[PDB]
RNA sequence: GUUCUUUGUAAAGUGCCUUCGAAGAGUCGAGUUGUUUGGGAAUGCAGCUCUAAGUGGGUGGUUCCAUCUAAAGCUAA
RNA sequence: CUUAGUAACGGCGAGUGAAGCGGCAAAAGCUCAAAUUUGAAAUCUGGUACCUUCGGUGCCCGAGUUGUAAUUUGGAGAGGG
């Protein structure tokens, strides 16, 4: 159902759960269509063969490449909450939602067709454990990498500017801007939160 | 007590000034293409007169750019505004006709 | 005034930073004490006499209220 | 950069920090001459926004004037006579006493080749700008001449003697009106 | 311009001067001086004299009460 | 009982003729309060809150040749607009002031505003002049002798 | 009598800490006019006939430093106490304290000039560092925060 | 017109999309003493006292609306 | 040129005396200060050696980071695509 983690290692835990799970059709759900530009661009450049779906691209460009996942067996796509709405593939086992969803109420209803966990610091099923010293030490690799290309720096930036806007434009009284910005920048790995 | 004895003299002065400007600015028509403007105040609003300069809006709608407009001899004003619709139409037609008439020589 | 004069996070920061580092002018040093003792009524009187118009003295006394309230509590 | 912080720091003049700088400098400037050269402008943000570049050819004279014609223009006029080769560009207030006022008038050498070159400042080399202060063509001179735009400045816009001579001398044409 | 709110203004604004002395009021209501009877309204001759009499005779109403 | 205060205030722009009227009437009124400057309307109530003034005279200034004087009261005063082309005073009045509520209400104002309270701060015992108030051609005429 | 924001200077960094600061800072010299010119002629002679990473140096302009603090990019900031107009730099310790950038008031303006190929500098800052001196830099940060900041917490008070 | 040379991952322009976006203080203003005007809303200036603001500020029009952006500078006819 | 001897002021008197609009003459606009070149003060003075000398270039010196160049001045503009 969920995994409790702090905002520093939220992304760093996710990269662990993807590398350990490299055979299964798994889906991540992230908020911004701007954001999954970012997490797609890292993983092809830290070399995980991921797929990418978002509003910022064409329709049949989105569709025909989404079609590649549906006939696949192994891999993984990254998509938005919105663009994957109404189009669930039964051939899936892990639905990990990184973010609090767009509608939190109607989110549970879209499960029941696919195993679920989420990620939350203060905020049916059970949790999981996590041994804390197992997360990949790529943050040394990433901080050099977020400084070297400027395209990856720009897409880190939009992946941050658009992340928090959507975090503020949400429903719940719980998920409202309490979180400290020192650590959400580390989820996108900065020295300073832009 | 000043007397203007030089009325005839200064007309010949001004004419020769235009003659020099004609000699130096050879193919060009001495003056810039000025807009058509509605005069202020209740008394004069029926009168339509030559304005100072066009606008960025009138220039942009005509099909040319502001900096380029000045090089082809169109007077451009930036503080004037396009409040009236009929004046805007008349000036755009004035520029488009002017652009059909002009023959801008190559720089080679 | 399309370019009227938006908030600008940097300018707000600099003004409030200088507001404390400079300290307080002698009339303002008198004025903040005059708020705590003689009330906001007599404070607006002295500020109006010291400055030009009353419209200046309103925003001035209002600024003093913000300074005093934020200092003692936080 | 810092010029925003200095700009705002120079606003609070009677505040504790700047109050102390005044009482030290007012003593120090009295020790020195009436008209003397400062190596660097004390309020450099103000120097810049009045057209001073920290390059060879620019000179910052500090000048002392009595209290109670305008004092800013007198300050510029005093340095004009002493430093005759230079051209007065602009002046500004730095410090004042009960008896005296101090100004840091900025000057440009038109003879210096670093100014005769660059087109942003080579206009001052033109002989039409000899003693700008002696004709009220400086900031403070143009202020005291009442030269602005508006209903307020109708009788003194384009020369108060020029508009008088225009209004009080008869004009007659060849074919009389 | 209606007279309803005008009469509501006569309720709240107007102070009762009759309850107090003429010391506190200090206002002579020089009545029966219509002053539409004044000849030469554009020449300012009788307008000067009739107002001057209206002012000076008002003093004698207050003089007994003083 | 009659304890009141007057508050002569002015807008940006007053000289020669109007400042003769402002300064001399401020001198003639011992309970007058001379103020620097104002620019606009709702503020004037709060001006009265400062000095506890029972009266107000606001000189507004519009079309370059005219004059626009505003007279009002502190708490809930009904204002009347005007268009005119230090001893204890004696206040004379008119019959046609009492003819209508239009002139009766302004008569009441001219009694305690332009007159004097007996317990004024700068009040002199000796008398000197009178105050002529009368109506001709829909307008007021005041001269001090 | 000195108003507290003046004489927040003069309570400067001590003997040993200042020495160790320059032991770090003298490693990070900007390439001088002669050195830069000869390098580019080497580049001209090589590249015309037949790759490099970004080189770290100290940052030394007042406008550049006031940019870098509040960017935030500065890690250590050295500030001279002797400045001809003192008002040029009086806000700067407060700016560093507000943005949480570690600062130190150094003693001598020409002392800053030596490490920087100029006469005087008034302010010097080290934005970024080589990997080997990273631990040493962060240790000096703690050393300066213990000696300068924690000892003189009352420097904002007392005339 | 006649040529000799044009270079460097150089210098701009235009339209669309995306992310930002700082504009002048012993000045504005206020009271007063003089000067300036035929200037009625002390106009303009100077002296002296105090001295601001940033969805700001200046100027005008009958409760809003219009209009510009001071306190820096250059420029032929 | 006209508005005009108009508005307006003047013990309304000796009188003083504009301005916007309109017609025309001539028309031309721009430069700073403003947030970092920070992956390199990219700038300039002077001396000196040569050269095609109202100057250009090499070399040395000084100024200059308490900011000299490029980029921007609300007509916006900049960062990228």
């Amino acid at each position: 159902g969920y995994v409790v983690c702090d905002s520093d290692k939220r992304f760093l835990l996710l990269f662990s759960f993807l590398k350990r799970n490299q055979k299964k059709k798994i889906i991540v759900f992230l908020s911004s269509c701007n954001s999954v530009k970012y997490y797609a661009e890292l993983l092809n450049y830290i070399d995980l063969p991921v797929l990418e779906l978002h509003g910022k691209q064409k329709q049949q460009k989105r569709t025909n490449t989404f079609f590649e996942f549906c006939n696949a067996e192994r891999g993984i796509l990254i998509c938005t909450d919105v663009a994957a709405r109404g189009l669930d593939i039964p051939a899936v086992d892990w639905i990990i939602q990184f973010d609090p969803p767009d509608d939190p109420r109607d989110y549970i209803h879209r499960v029941g067709r696919g195993k679920s966990l989420m990620f939350l610091t203060p905020n049916p099923l059970n949790e999981y454990e996590f041994p804390e010293n197992k997360i990949a030490n790529v943050q040394s690799q990433l901080e050099k990498l977020i400084k070297s290309n400027y395209y990856l720096h720009q897409t880190a930036k939009d992946g941050y500017r658009s992340y928090l806007q959507a975090y503020a434009s949400h429903s719940l009284k719980t998920v409202y801007q309490i979180d400290k910005l020192d650590l959400a920048k580390v989820a996108k790995s900065y020295g300073f939160p832009v | 007590v000043k007397v203007h004895f030089d009325q005839a003299g200064k007309k010949v002065s001004r004419r020769n000034a235009r003659a020099t400007r004609a000699a130096k600015i050879a193919p060009r028509p001495l003056d810039l293409l000025r807009p058509v403007v509605r005069a202020p105040t209740v008394k004069y609003n029926r009168k339509v007169r030559a304005g100072r300069g066009f606008t960025l809006a009138e220039v942009k709608a005509a099909g040319l750019t502001a900096a380029y407009a000045r090089t082809i001899g169109i007077a451009v004003d930036h503080r004037r505004q396009n409040r009236n619709q009929e004046i805007f139409d008349a000036n755009v037609q004035r520029l488009k006709e002017y652009q059909s008439k002009i023959i801008v020589f190559p720089r080679n | 005034s399309y370019k009227k004069g938006a908030a600008s996070n940097r300018t707000k920061f600099v003004r409030s930073l200088v507001r404390e580092i400079a300290g307080l002018s002698p009339y303002e040093r008198r004025l903040i004490d005059l708020i705590r003792n003689s009330g906001e009524k007599r404070a607006r009187k002295v500020a109006k006499k010291r400055l030009g118009s009353f419209t200046r003295a309103k925003a001035k006394v209002e600024e003093m209220n913000n300074i005093i309230a934020a200092s003692r509590r936080h | 950069g810092a010029y925003k912080y200095l700009e705002e720091l120079q606003r609070k003049k009677q505040s504790d920090v700047l109050r102390f700088l005044q009482r030290v400098r007012v003593w120090e400037y009295r020790q020195k001459n009436v008209i003397h050269r400062a190596a660097r402008p004390t309020r450099p943000d103000k120097a810049r926004r009045l057209g001073y570049k920290a390059k060879q050819g620019f000179v910052i004279y500090r000048v002392r004037v009595r209290r109670g014609r305008s004092l800013r223009a007198t300050a510029e006029e005093r340095v004009g006579r002493r430093a005759a080769n230079l051209r007065v560009l602009n002046s500004y207030w730095v410090n004042q006493d009960s008896t005296y006022k101090y100004f840091e008038v900025i000057l440009v050498d038109p003879q210096h080749k670093a100014i005769r070159r660059d087109a942003r400042y080579n206009w001052i080399c033109d002989p039409v700008h000899k003693h700008r202060e002696a004709r009220g063509l400086t900031a403070t001179g143009k202020k005291s001449r009442g030269i602005n735009k508006g209903h307020k400045f109708n009788n003194t816009k384009a020369g108060r003697r020029k508009t008088w001579k225009r209004q009080n001398t008869l004009s007659l044409w060849r074919y009389r009106k | 311009n209606n007279t309803k709110a005008m009469k509501h203004a006569l309720e709240r604004v107007q102070l009762p001067w009759k309850k107090h002395s003429f010391q506190e009021h200090q206002s002579v209501t020089s009545e029966t001086n219509t002053d539409e009877h004044i000849k030469d309204i554009y020449d300012d001759t009788e307008r000067e004299l009739a107002f001057y009499k209206q002012s000076l005779d008002a003093v004698l109403v207050a003089r007994d009460e003083l | 009982m009659n304890k009141q205060r007057t508050l002569l205030i002015s807008s940006r722009g007053v000289n020669y003729r109007h400042r003769h009227l402002i300064q001399d009437l401020s001198g003639l009124l011992p309970h007058s309060r001379k103020e620097p400057k104002l620019d606009t309307l709702q503020q004037l109530n709060e001006i009265a809150e400062l000095y506890n003034c029972n009266n107000v005279l606001f000189f507004e200034a519009r079309k370059h040749q005219d004059l626009y004087l505003w007279l009002s009261k502190p708490p809930n005063g009904p204002t009347i607009k005007f268009y005119i082309q230090g001893s204890r005073p004696v206040l004379s009045f008119d019959q046609r002031f009492e003819s209508s509520p239009h002139y009766q209400l302004i008569k009441e104002l001219l009694v305690h505003n332009f007159g004097v309270p007996p317990n004024a701060r700068k009040s002199k015992p000796f008398i000197d002049h009178v105050m002529s108030f009368s109506i001709v051609d829909d307008k007021i005429w005041v001269r001090t002798y | 009598k000195v108003p507290p924001t003046i004489a927040q200077f003069q309570y400067t960094l001590d003997r040993n800490t200042a020495a160790e600061t320059f032991k770090l800072f003298n490693k990070y010299r900007p390439e001088t006019a002669a050195e830069k010119k000869e390098r580019l002629t080497k580049e001209a002679a090589a590249v015309a006939e037949g790759a490099s990473p970004k080189p770290y140096a100290v940052k030394y302009g007042l406008n550049h430093v006031v940019a870098l603090i509040e960017n935030k990019k500065a890690k250590l900031v050295l500030i001279a106490n002797d400045v001809d107009p003192i008002e040029l730099v009086v806000f700067l310790p407060a700016l560093c304290k507000k943005m949480g950038v570690p600062y130190a008031i150094v003693k001598g303006k020409a002392r800053l000039g030596t490490l920087v190929n100029q006469k005087t500098s008034a302010v010097a800052a080290l934005t970024e560092v080589r990997a080997e001196d990273e631990a040493a830099l962060a240790k000096l940060v703690s050393t300066i925060d213990a000696n300068f900041a924690d000892k003189y917490d009352e420097v904002k008070k007392h005339w």
